[PDB]
RNA sequence: CAACGAGGAAUUCCUAGUAAGCGCAAGUCAUCAGCUUGCGUUGAUUACGUCCCUGCCCUUUGUACACACC
């Protein structure tokens, strides 16, 4: 099969993730989906495309979702972008040459920052679960993972090797000593969550849910446990919403510092910090009126060391922040909000007044975008592009450059259509109105005022142009002529019902429309005949398509599933169930009897009208996928979405005895080694100090898992079990007998480990000497006697003194009850 | 239901098979009498040569088996299988008819050895309800319900197709194989006493002769 | 006597005898310990 | 947690008992018991023992309710053992008979004490092999 | 070796709206899981045979032949297409 | 101037009156005589352990009442 793939993809500039600044004002690295895009600022041409290698929509493409980019960072002097995804991966990439360096997956949900630490070489990555991970990346390593938090990382603040200190979407803020990777000092920041973290090195910022934003002084020397992170007091702000970043910068020239506050809504606080001359010369004014109260007031400071500045506000809701600073009247502040457009403002101070009632954007790159999602996509014969949206944002994309080259300006705008001619729009607004544009000229042509009483919903011109028909939620459809490029309403058609859907026949011959009655009707357009009610959709039906042939048709709808019909007696042909939220739209190829159907649940696909099977699984958008059209010949097809995208589609084992053997020959090899040191070390302190052994070199898998050897003895003996026990001690011959003697005559002189595996030794110990009690009391050897003797006094000397706890407790406990009782019995 | 001699051990306690050849079995015949042992579980085989029948049957209902599946053959393919329940119960012999192995054709693997589910399919009369109970009382009571192993009795005019099958449930159905030893038995005769006399009341043998043979079924 | 069921809903007492309580154990015992008294409470 | 990691046993002791957490209070009795092992009247460290010494009524009865349920194990029962210990020997016999609800756990555990008594006994019973394999080791010449 | 369930589990792992890639699947585990419908001999030096196809076309022509039987049975006249 | 002097690779079955040798009768409503089922006579070798391999199964709160073990 010729199956499709993806082109290009464009149509966003900002999307749901932060911005990085790099200087030359400079550029900007933001975020598309799934790929990142970089600008610059001066013109605002798309510089670059950084994009993954694979075309979305290829043969070894994955069946789900392509991955969102979530968190963009930067390394600015040895030039890195380290970019991280929602399901968890963090791609980093070298600028110069656009590759992918370093892939570090590691986590489990979707990453919320990132982090370069020791300018090179190390990244911290905190993410939507609540680890904050680690990374060296001349080791590709997932060194230490930071495991405490409770939601989701929302902000941290780092130092090298030492001290790194997080915030999380619980109330908490914690410190990190990175030697140990245990939590030090917990705090409760905010009563809900705790959305923001900033720190200029003596104080700390951070904000929660609405308006409360806490000051609090670090002291990072200190030694108390509660009080390495104090708290010095609260403040407000205008903005009841989440404040969600903070940031600080030293501009140089005096020495100054500024930090912002964005919001959810639309505006950024941003605030000066002042300096220790104006606190000491600021400390006597507010210490007036003269010493309990005024300690009292002087301890009641946010006010104090804080000083509010131009709040910058925007014209849609606030995505992302971030600045430079020259001279203190050059605060310029760039600026990514929802609606996808960047704006770079910047505010001038003339270090003491802000000199404007109102900061000012000296830039903004909006041209690429839409401000609102596509509710209605459209194609030429095969040249331009028409993206139809609710600002009114009307735009006349062209395929072979991806640029907008004509965009104007209509209202709340859902369905539109070309002209057979080219360089000709008509549109149909949400109220009752009707609009008509062009490609060479300006605007309107002519606006039809009360074209519909209520919203229109969907519009069809006939195959020659010149006759259209539009159906609305008035319960009516009309049909229009043009008269010379003018409208003549003529005829109009009023239902029982609010019809949404319009559609004719490829040959002028039937009038399909799609009521809100859960049915269609297909009527005759030279008669008004009413063919035929095709019926049993079960929810009120979306998109038809009818087919070139004019025999077959598709009816789509949000019960989830498309209904093939079959036009010459109405009966139906199949009800394939697709897609799992609500097909939005549904389109045939130009020739041939496949089609296209694009859903509310960031999916495409590609089927045949023979077998009915699924062809293909498009799999590139991310959210819920409002509109797609044909080429009208070849069969190219874009599709366009609520993400604010536009894409384009083309074509192409040992066991216990044994273990415990091993066990036991290793350890005491390195205990008698030790002791033949020590013996070593003994003779070459009482002889003439000229010679000694070298060095006996601890065992590798002694000191890998970290242990003595009477412990690894200890936990093998352990890790056998009680059934198999006197199969392990009866396998082992006498040798390993002697030198589990060994074994046990060292771990007890070790009187911790003993204590805690009394029973086990004695019942090992006992079993061993019983079982080979024999040859044992043959063996003749001084060494082996008085090691039978320590172990004997040790042993019975820990059991004796473990049951003269227990005699002990039990007279006292039996004495306690019986004084109770006669007391009161 | 249980019936009369079959109802103080229904399902208190498991069976206990003996599978056994008629005299001097040929090869085939030794393998299908394994491929019977290993078809119904707690049955063990007892190589039959120069032993009595009167003292085989003592041996056995002294030892404390269930019952007796005695095997005979004709040139290799097995035509005969006599089903004795031996607490002075009944015999039910069968003949063997369309006999298909799987030592014969394939080495498909091992079988599954699970007390399997049981499917009998239209023993509607009272003769049919005899048949079922002598044969679901050599098989173990009480399997799990994810046992995924079946075996069928289905009876097609008298010719009971016998066939094992192991299935998974998909996502759109069951999917089946076929284990083990397909037939189609049919019952010559019953009768009420053990395999050792022939002197027991019959209960029912086919009746081949009179002129009303072929009208019915279970005659 | 011997070891019951704990007596309050804040923490619990293993048959064994040694205890843990609610918020005192870590999320990942307390995402072990659901799954093990799921199973004891299956069979 | 600070506590419990750096060390520094008894300020942890009396935290896990304010905040009723029962698996760090048998880790920090555990630990600590076993250092005192192997340092060298007194039995835990004294400055952990006096703290012991020095909690109140319903502090003793839930500590005593732990040492209750560590109790029937064979295996966790020595440091309920020396935990009931010093408290019998630190605190005052009659405060601990007539505190209200010390009779439904003394009597709790006076028998599993007994099934230890008998047990750890039979042990040091079996324990003379040694003995007897050290005089046959001396019959040998 | 290991057992016919026990590969038809992995078969159907293997095999794993689309709906001819399941009649397809479904008609080859059953045509390769059923072997007591082909006949297998062993090479001295295999599937031999198809059994119950050769058995089903063998008593479908002779029932058709058959009912032509006893369709012309009683009969006595017949058209006689010269064409 | 054809075959053949105990039958290759592989493969199947088998644990005591058993494998195997030997003959003699019957012919029991299905099956069988190109054979089937009985009946006696003679009668062993090697395992009778083990989950190491190949598989199949079971359990993973001890519950059922002490003691003991865990």
């Amino acid at each position: 099969y010729q199956r499709f793939e993806q082109a290009a993809a464009f149509g966003v500039i900002a999307s749901n993730a932060n911005c990085v600044w790099i200087p030359a004002p400079g550029q900007l690295i933001t975020s598309a989906l799934e790929d990142v895009n970089i600008w610059d600022i001066k013109t605002g041409d798309l510089v670059s495309k950084l994009s993954d290698g694979l075309p979305p929509g290829a043969s070894d493409a994955r069946g789900a979702k392509p991955a969102e980019c979530t968190y963009l960072e930067a390394h600015k002097d040895t030039d890195l972008l380290a970019v991280g995804y929602a399901d968890g991966v963090i791609k980093v990439w070298d600028l110069m040459s656009k590759t992918v360096l370093l892939n570090f997956n590691g986590h489990k949900a979707a990453i919320t920052l990132l982090q370069f630490d020791g300018t090179g070489t190390r990244l911290i990555s905190g993410s939507k679960d609540s680890n904050i991970i680690v990374w060296d990346l001349v080791g590709e390593v997932g060194l230490y993972k930071l495991r405490s938090h409770k939601d989701s990382i929302t902000g941290f603040w780092c130092q090298g090797e030492d001290w790194l200190i997080s915030t999380s979407k619980d109330g908490m803020i914690k410190l990190w000593d990175l030697k140990t990777h245990q939590c030090i000092e917990t705090h409760i920041a905010h009563t809900g969550e705790c959305w923001g973290l900033a720190v200029k090195d003596d104080l700390l910022i951070t904000t929660g849910t609405d308006s409360q934003v806490k000051i609090w002084k670090l002291d990072i020397e200190n030694d108390k446990m509660g009080g390495k992170l104090t708290e010095m007091g609260i403040f407000e702000k205008q903005s009841k919403q989440r404040g969600l970043k903070i940031e600080f910068i030293t501009n140089s020239s005096d020495k100054t510092s500024f930090f912002y506050i964005q919001n959810a809504d639309k505006t950024i606080e941003t605030f000066r910090i002042r300096k220790e001359e104006e606190i000491a010369r600021g400390l006597k004014k507010r210490e007036k009126r003269l010493l309990t109260e005024e300690e009292i007031a002087k301890s009641i400071y946010s006010s104090f060391i804080l000083h509010p500045f131009q709040t910058i506000r925007s014209l849609y809701k606030i995505k992302s922040a971030s600045w430079t600073t020259v001279s203190s009247s050059k605060l310029e502040l760039v600026l990514t909000t929802s609606s996808n457009t960047i704006e770079y403002y910047s505010i001038p101070y003339e270090k003491r007044d802000p000199t404007s009632p109102a900061p000012l954007k000296t830039h903004t790159i909006e041209l690429q975008g839409q401000r609102t999602d596509v509710r209605s996509i459209d194609i030429s014969d095969d040249n331009k592009l028409l993206a139809t949206a609710s600002n009114g944002s009307l735009k006349i994309w062209n395929i072979k450059t991806h640029k907008c080259i004509r965009t104007f300006e209509c209202g709340y705008a859902l369905t539109c259509k070309f002209l057979p001619g080219g360089l000709l729009v008509i549109l149909g607004t949400r109220n009752g109105e009707l609009q008509l544009f062009d490609l060479a000229s300006s605007s309107l042509l002519d606006t039809i005022e009360d074209a519909h009483d209520a919203a229109i919903w969907s519009l069809d011109l006939t195959s020659d142009g010149k006759r259209l028909v539009t159906g609305s939620a008035d319960k009516t459809v009309k049909f229009w002529d043009f008269k010379v490029l003018k409208l003549h309403h003529d005829t109009t058609l009023e239902l029982t019902d609010d019809i949404l859907c319009v559609r004719v026949s490829p040959d002028d011959r039937y009038l399909a429309i799609s009521l809100l009655d859960n049915t269609v009707k297909v009527f005759f357009l030279d008669s008004m005949k009413f063919y035929l009610s095709l019926y049993g959709h079960k929810l009120p039906v979306l998109s038809i398509d009818i087919s070139f042939d004019s025999k077959m048709i598709i009816t789509s709808s949000a019960d989830k599933n498309i209904k093939i019909w079959g036009l010459d007696f109405g009966d139906c042909h199949k009800s394939l169930f697709a897609h799992q939220d609500s097909i939005m739209n549904v389109k045939f190829l130009p020739q041939s009897h496949n089609f296209f159907s694009c859903s509310k649940d960031a999916v495409v696909k590609y089927w045949d009208g023979e077998k009915f099977e699924c062809i293909q699984k498009l799999y590139a958008h991310q959210s819920e996928v409002w509109a797609l059209a044909v080429a009208t010949d070849g069969g190219f097809v874009v599709s366009s979405s609520h993400d604010h995208s536009i894409r384009i589609w083309e074509e192409t084992s040992l066991k216990a005895g044994e273990r415990l053997m091993e066990a036991l020959d290793l350890g005491i090899a390195e205990i008698e080694g030790l002791e033949a040191y020590n013996r070593d070390m003994k003779l070459w302190q009482r002889k003439k100090l000229g010679e000694a052994p070298i060095k006996p070199q601890g065992n590798a898998v002694l000191i890998a898992v970290n242990k003595t050897p009477e412990q690894y003895i200890m936990d093998t003996l352990l890790r056998i079990r009680m059934s198999q026990l006197e199969d392990a001690l009866m396998v082992m011959p006498f040798s390993y007998v002697l030198k589990f003697l060994k074994f046990i005559d060292t771990v007890m002189q070790n009187k911790t480990l003993l204590h805690s595996h009394l029973p086990l030794i004695c019942k090992n110990l006992f079993f061993i000497i019983k079982f080979n009690h024999k040859e044992l009391v043959s063996q003749k050897n001084e060494e082996l006697k008085l090691q039978i003797n320590r172990v004997k006094t040790e042993l019975r000397s820990a059991l004796k003194s473990t049951e003269d706890d227990l005699g002990f407790n039990v007279q006292g406990l039996k004495f306690v009850k019986q004084q109770w009782n006669l007391r009161h019995n | 239901q249980v019936d009369d001699e079959y109802a103080a051990t229904s399902g208190i306690m498991d069976p206990r098979i003996i599978v056994t050849t008629s005299r001097d079995p040929s090869t085939r015949l030794s393998q299908f009498a394994k491929e019977i042992k290993l078809l119904f579980p707690n049955a063990v085989r007892l190589n039959r040569g120069n032993y009595v029948m009167p003292n085989l049957v003592d041996a056995c209902k002294k030892s404390g088996t269930t019952d007796l599946v005695v095997l005979h053959e004709h040139r290799g393919v097995p035509t005969s299988l006599t089903i004795s329940h031996f607490p002075h119960g009944p015999t039910a012999q069968f003949s063997l008819h369309n006999v298909v192995m799987r030592h014969d054709i394939i080495n498909a693997g091992n079988q599954s050895e699970v007390n399997p589910h049981l499917i009998f399919d239209n023993f509607t009369t009272a003769l049919g309800k005899r048949v079922v109970c002598i044969l679901k009382h050599l098989f173990n009571a009480g399997p799990k319900k994810d046992s995924e192993r079946v075996i069928t009795f289905a009876n097609r005019g008298d010719f009971i197709s016998v066939r094992q099958h192991v299935y998974v449930r998909t996502r759109e159905g069951v999917e089946i194989a076929e284990v083990g030893p397909r037939f189609e038995m049919r019952l010559f005769e019953l009768r009420l006493g053990t395999l050792e006399n022939k002197d027991a009341d019959v209960e029912w043998q086919l009746r081949r002769f009179i002129r009303t043979a072929n009208k019915k079924d279970y005659l | 006597y011997n070891v019951g069921k704990a007596e309050k809903d804040g923490e619990i007492r293993l048959k064994n005898g040694v205890a843990m309580s609610k918020e005192e154990l870590t999320r990942e015992d307390k995402n072990r310990l659901r799954r093990a008294l799921k199973r004891k409470r299956s069979k | 947690q600070n506590y419990m990691s750096k060390g520094d046993w008894t300020n942890a002791f009396l935290l896990a008992m304010t905040l009723d957490h029962p698996m760090r209070l048998f880790n920090v009795l555990k630990r600590a018991l076993g250092e005192s092992r192997s340092r060298q009247e007194v039995i835990f460290n004294e400055e952990l023992d006096q703290a012991i010494s020095i909690l109140n009524d319903e502090q003793l009865i839930l500590l005593m309710k732990r040492c209750r349920d560590w109790n029937t194990n064979a295996k966790t029962h020595t440091i309920a053992q020396r935990t009931i210990r010093c408290i019998l020997m630190h605190h005052n016999i009659a405060k601990l008979s007539e505190i209200p609800g010390m009779v439904k756990i003394v009597d709790a555990i006076i028998p599993y004490t007994q099934r230890h008594f008998t047990r750890v006994d039979n042990l040091v019973e079996q324990s003379y092999i040694l003995d007897y394999a050290l005089v046959e080791m001396d019959k040998l010449f | 070796a290991g057992s016919q369930l026990k590969n038809l589990k992995a078969a159907l792992k293997a095999r794993g709206y689309d709906r001819e890639e399941k009649k397809k699947a479904i008609a080859e585990i059953r045509e390769e899981f059923n072997p007591f419908e082909i006949k297998a001999a062993r090479n001295k030096r295999i599937a031999v045979g198809k059994p119950g196809i050769s058995k089903q076309i063998g008593e479908e022509q002779r029932k058709r032949a058959f009912e032509a039987r006893k369709m012309m049975k009683n009969k006595r006249g017949g058209v006689i297409d010269k064409r």
